[PDB]
């Protein structure tokens, strides 16, 4: 981590002097809160048939979906005062902050 | 084993279960595919699992650059001391630069029209090709930083290649940084909330964690109820552009061909400036066509963006809406009355709870988008608490901030202070007729609307050696 | 590690007759740094990964 | 994690339902601020010769002790209101909070 | 390369090296062994390294009932239904019990006088026989089982062994906890910061993260100033016994055989109660007992205590004193100057500075030892912070807390607020003089002791089940 | 996994022709759950790790 430099580095690396990874790529995720996971330490919620949530059965995603997110299409309601260009500049801004990476088929 | 076209479930495979009477998806022996995000720690038994970020959590337009040094290197045109980004060297739109292209195992953009064989684009972030939108977005700043490279190139004819690229680069990641903090975040969170978690800003702080929260990932897909089901292009009058002016979202997912076959980048940025986004509701949160047909042109199966959302969190080990409201200050619901008044919407509480039975297990997404918005701002309390906290420390912990003592002289901050992104579109496209007042508003043609040249452009007087 | 489209100009650079030499010098040791050290290797990267080079050889 | 229970397990596992891992046993310390290694992420600072850290040299140990620790013991102060008892309560209390293992020789 | 006979720095090794005019150390080439800490994530180039934590967070008495399953059960003796813990099966101390021994592959304790052949002793914590003064606690607290489980079968006959075991390990818990948070904790940190960092309990709550945090490992060390040079040993009069009434540190570590041949565990809890802690000073800080002959007798050569708490801190990653400082809330120095200030000790913080360069840089048990004490406490403002923020986690989020509802009864709750240390000593030793008033301030025979009689015992009616 | 002396009273508890059944079969399954299934495996434990167990012929 070099005592001066004049601009960014490509992946982040000595930004914070003293915590040289800190907003660097490749790094793990900080946590605000404890993970809550089935078994404490890996498995999700809905894993393992039968094994609730708090003392609640864990509901489908999709069902939720379904319930919650579903509406018709011709009641969508424009927004006066936003343009499209509001949801793009959001996706754009997202990937500049954060991709998760999974295992590939 | 494969999760793309199979429905057991082991590692890494947490498929999404059919519940009976499904809209869609008949048989409950089917699944939506997912694929568990990758551990920061594979196969441990004392760690907590965690996922990773392959990217800089700074904005620093990584997603123009990169967040790796080999790719960084692939970006950039080496045939010259120019400084330059690669451009594409087989199309053009109109004579300006395209993306290159990129050259994957699996190119899902060759599978949307397959006759034209347009495959994925090659920029900083690979997610460039998801939706033509995104595309032009990339495709802008890249011939932005060449513009800007050139530009200096005159200004300083003694600068080789890596003090232009660099030097352009600092320029364009500045530009995102004001847009972002400047026109974008008040129109999320409101006056409110600015004013609470982005007062103005001091000085850098070497103290504060500049990282994404592993939550954030999941919260900032608010953005998921702003979007509309089709694909706007309009003509150089601002009209409907002939012969397919409304293009459904889900025959757009990496249709990398209609950047470069139907009209280049200009349609498309003015359907952005001249439509309006979705308005996020309670009984309109997201539309089919990415709840039913997401990425239906690509895969075996239309997927449920917000059904994967809520998997996602699980995935990530993410704690509940409760948990969450407690963490940022605000009251935590426990009954369905309570909730309903949270809500102000006792429908929407009732149909929460038959779900989830308690507050408590309400998936942060689902709860973040339930919530009613915020004076003038699109996110509620909840998510409104975690965006702006995040963005604080993205800038407070930046130590490249633009407006860091010793980033950029005074005179350099001043010219920054004229940049604006409907400029950026005049300087960088043919289009001459673009939004006024805030880009992120303004929504209608002609009232909204005015010519580039009133317009000031970026004066680069004060990077003179 | 695949060989990109864009990276066939700086084919037609390396193989141009009056080109500066300190710009295909540059070339050389970018395509050097993936492992392909002359342009026999980099016509060869350019096969397997899915294009058209034979549009120089006989 | 069972719904009701009415001792502490042994490993205490458990005693936080929703994420019961934590305060058991054989698992990472939570950390209050982020790390401050020579690399990053992993090297102690004194690891490397010749690395400075935030701009100076690191004290060996042994001589930070020599120098500020070290006093002639027959001068000790005894403590006028504590017992020794006050002593080895703290390491009888520190003994059932953290033990850090070492791999073996 | 074995890091207990290697000065080859090659990982897990991060051996100490010597300073030039060393006042014990003349050999340059020589170095004090250091192993790292075991990384929770072995190998790994994505995470930042972190340490473990073998034992609970939780004040639970784990270091008697210990904290792994196998463990546990080894613990207790499984030859009837009486809920006991195993006792040593070959010594006696004056008709009480003493701990098993464990069977170590490379035992200390057989080290340290070699014709005596007595092992380590085994405890839920694998450090008990590090010195004989922590051995005679740990064995005070098997005995006080013992005792309540003897009680509640009298009590309640019915019981099975499992029923009466985790019976009386609760009540063994909670004593734990209350002579910690009433009678030492406040001793520590002073009125004010026990007011600030431990504000009245309310209820358990569910969100409070209850972990040990990595630089607790390193602050919760401050306890090493208060380190005597000697054991004291005082007879049924709380005089010096017999031929070796003060043991020099260095001849006591891993001493298994001086419980067991030299006299058992009353004259040790008698030596605890009757001499003074050492008092920390910023120019005394730790004595040479554990500065230059930490463990002299058991390896090739002494280690020096202080010296491996800073290169502790290195090994786990902590932030210097500066960081911490700012993390509390507290003005960072930047100049000797200011340093002086926050020190109230120009000297301590020009020799400081000498070492560190900057105050960034002063590892945190140094930085935090050389802090001015708060008034009616044994740590400065860091410490106080960092240990007391620590003890609230314990406290609130442990589900267990032993006043939170649900856990004890009313009734079980008030008998427990009369429970102490003096009296456990009454109960489960020869001693019938004991400490009055609190404990860890009563220092001085005659004037601060009391007969056994005195002090009423722990009254277990309200735990009858029919 | 080393043999504890404490546990060498098991051994005389289990020999012991006048001990409770109940207790018996208790301390077989603590030494089952150790991977010790029979008396003589018990012994032969105790002779590996150290003791003296020559009052068991
Ligand atoms: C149960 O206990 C939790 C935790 O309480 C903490 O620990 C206990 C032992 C005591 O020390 C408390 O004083 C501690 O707070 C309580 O929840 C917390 O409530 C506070 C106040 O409402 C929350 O603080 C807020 O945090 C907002 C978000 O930013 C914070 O987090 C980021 C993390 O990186 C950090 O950068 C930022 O500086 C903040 O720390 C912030 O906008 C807001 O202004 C405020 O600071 C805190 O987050 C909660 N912690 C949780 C949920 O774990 C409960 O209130 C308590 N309940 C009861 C009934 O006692
Ligand atoms: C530089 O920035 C840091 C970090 O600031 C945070 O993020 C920025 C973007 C803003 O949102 C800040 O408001 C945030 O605080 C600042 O340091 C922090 O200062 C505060 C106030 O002094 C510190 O909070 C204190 O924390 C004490 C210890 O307990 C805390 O941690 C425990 C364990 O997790 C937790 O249980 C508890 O709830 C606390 O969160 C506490 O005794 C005290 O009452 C108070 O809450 C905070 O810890 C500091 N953080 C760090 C990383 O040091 C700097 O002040 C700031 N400097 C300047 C000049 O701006
Ligand atoms: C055309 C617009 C958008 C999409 C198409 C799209 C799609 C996705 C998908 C498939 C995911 C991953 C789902 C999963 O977990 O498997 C996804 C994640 C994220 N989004 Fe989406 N998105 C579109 C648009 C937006 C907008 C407008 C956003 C914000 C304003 C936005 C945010 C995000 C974020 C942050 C993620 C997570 C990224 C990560 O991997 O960390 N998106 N989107
Ligand atoms: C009565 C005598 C005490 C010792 C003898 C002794 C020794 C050690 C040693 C050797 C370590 C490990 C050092 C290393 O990093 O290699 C150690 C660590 C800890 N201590 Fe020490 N200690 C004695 C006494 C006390 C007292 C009175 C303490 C507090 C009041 C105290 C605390 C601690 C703590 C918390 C640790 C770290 C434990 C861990 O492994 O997490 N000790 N001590
Ligand atoms: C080592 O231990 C032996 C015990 O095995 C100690 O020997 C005893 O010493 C006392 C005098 O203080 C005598 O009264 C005993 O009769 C001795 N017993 C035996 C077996 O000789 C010996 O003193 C110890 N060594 C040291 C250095 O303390
Ligand atoms: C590099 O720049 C030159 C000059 O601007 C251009 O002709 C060439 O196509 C560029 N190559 C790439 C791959 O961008
Ligand atoms: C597919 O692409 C070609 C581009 O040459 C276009 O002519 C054709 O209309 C496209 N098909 C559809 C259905 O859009
Ligand atoms: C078990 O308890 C009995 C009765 O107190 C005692 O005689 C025996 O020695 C104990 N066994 C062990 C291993 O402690
Ligand atoms: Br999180
Ligand atoms: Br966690
Ligand atoms: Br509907
Ligand atoms: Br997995
Ligand atoms: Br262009
Ligand atoms: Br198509
Ligand atoms: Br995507
Ligand atoms: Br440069
Ligand atoms: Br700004
Ligand atoms: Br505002
Ligand atoms: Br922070
Ligand atoms: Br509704
Ligand atoms: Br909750
Ligand atoms: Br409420
Ligand atoms: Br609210
Ligand atoms: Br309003
Ligand atoms: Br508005
Ligand atoms: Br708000
Ligand atoms: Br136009
Ligand atoms: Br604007
Ligand atoms: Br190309
Ligand atoms: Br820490
Ligand atoms: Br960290
Ligand atoms: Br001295
Ligand atoms: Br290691
Ligand atoms: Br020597
Ligand atoms: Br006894
Ligand atoms: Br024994
Ligand atoms: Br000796
Ligand atoms: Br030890
Ligand atoms: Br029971
Ligand atoms: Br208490
Ligand atoms: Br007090
Ligand atoms: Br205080
Ligand atoms: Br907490
Ligand atoms: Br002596
Ligand atoms: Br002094
Ligand atoms: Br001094
Ligand atoms: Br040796
Ligand atoms: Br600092
Ligand atoms: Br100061
Ligand atoms: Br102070
Ligand atoms: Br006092
Ligand atoms: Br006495
Ligand atoms: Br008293
Ligand atoms: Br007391
Ligand atoms: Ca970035
Ligand atoms: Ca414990």
């Amino acid at each position: 981590c070099p005592e001066q430099d004049k601009y960014r580095t490509i992946t982040g690396m000595c930004n914070n002097r003293r915590s040289p990874t800190l907003g660097a790529s490749n790094r793990a995720f900080v946590r605000w809160l404890p993970a809550e996971y089935e078994d404490g330490f890996s498995l999700p919620y809905g894993w393992t048939p039968g094994v609730k949530r708090n003392g609640f059965p864990v509901a489908l995603a999709r069902a939720v979906s379904n319930e919650i997110v579903r509406f018709p299409t011709d009641q969508l309601t424009p927004d006066q005062e936003r343009s499209l260009m509001f949801m793009q500049w959001g996706q754009l801004l997202d990937h500049d902050l954060d991709f998760t990476p999974e295992p590939a088929a | 084993v494969n999760c793309e076209t199979s429905c057991v479930q082991q590692p890494p495979c947490f498929p999404l279960k059919i519940p009976p009477n499904d809209p869609r998806i008949k048989n409950q022996a089917d699944c939506i595919p997912f694929f568990r995000s990758c551990p920061a720690c594979p196969g441990s038994n004392i760690t907590i699992r965690n996922q990773i970020n392959a990217l800089t959590s700074f904005v620093d337009a990584s997603m123009v650059y990169g967040s790796e040094e080999p790719l960084a290197r692939n970006l950039r045109n080496m045939s010259n001391q120019l400084g330059l980004l690669a451009v594409n060297q087989r199309f053009q739109d109109n004579g300006r630069a395209l993306l290159p292209f990129d050259n994957l195992h699996d190119d899902p953009c060759l599978l949307t029209n397959r006759s034209a064989r347009i495959p994925c684009f090659l920029a900083g972030d690979t997610r460039s090709s998801e939706m033509p939108e995104l595309t032009s977005m990339h495709t802008l700043l890249l011939r932005e930083h060449n513009r800007l490279a050139t530009e200096l190139k005159s200004l300083n004819p003694r600068w080789d290649g890596e003090r232009l690229y660099q030097e352009a680069r600092k320029i364009v990641g500045a530009m995102v940084q004001i847009i972002t903090y400047r026109d974008y975040l008040p129109l999320v969170l409101g006056p409110t909330a600015m004013r609470k978690y982005l007062p103005t800003y001091r000085s850098y702080n070497d103290s504060v964690d500049p990282r994404i929260a592993n939550v954030f990932t999941n919260a900032f897909r608010y953005g998921h109820t702003l979007i509309q089901p089709f694909m706007f292009r309009l003509d150089n009058r601002y009209q409907p552009m002939e012969p397919n002016p409304r293009v459904p979202l889900s025959r757009v997912f990496f249709a990398s061909w209609r950047v470069v076959l139907e009209g280049g980048i200009d349609p498309i940025l003015r359907g952005l400036m001249a439509t309006p986004a979705k308005l996020n509701r309670q009984n309109q949160i997201a539309v089919d066509e990415i709840r039913e047909r997401l990425f239906e042109q690509v895969m075996r199966i239309g997927l449920d963006l917000p059904a994967l959302n809520m998997q996602r969190s699980r995935d990530h080990g993410l704690p509940g809406y409760n948990a969450w409201r407690r963490f940022c200050g605000l009251p935590q619901p426990e009954t369905v009355g309570q909730l309903g008044t949270v809500l102000r919407n006792l429908k929407l509480a009732r149909k929460l709870m038959e779900q989830y039975g308690t507050p408590n297990n309400i998936d942060i997404w689902m709860g973040g988008v339930s919530e009613p918005l915020k004076r003038k701002g699109r996110v509620g309390p909840l998510l409104a608490c975690i965006i702006g906290t995040q963005f604080r420390k993205l800038r407070d912990g930046d130590r490249f901030w633009w407006e860091n003592e010793g980033v950029f002289s005074m005179q350099q901050r001043q010219a920054l202070a004229q940049i604006s992104l409907p400029r950026i579109i005049c300087d960088n496209t043919g289009i001459t007729t673009v939004s006024k007042n805030n880009i992120f508003m303004s929504n209608s043609y002609p009232r909204d609307f005015v010519n580039c040249s009133t317009l000031p452009a970026l004066n680069l007087a004060s990077w003179r050696e | 590690a695949n060989f990109l489209e864009h990276e066939l100009s700086y084919i037609d650079v390396l193989l141009d007759k009056n080109a500066d030499q300190a710009t295909k010098d540059n070339l050389r040791s970018y395509f050097a740094d993936k492992g392909l050290h002359s342009i026999k290797d980099i016509i060869n990267k350019a096969k397997q990964d899915g294009f058209d080079v034979s549009k120089y050889e006989h």
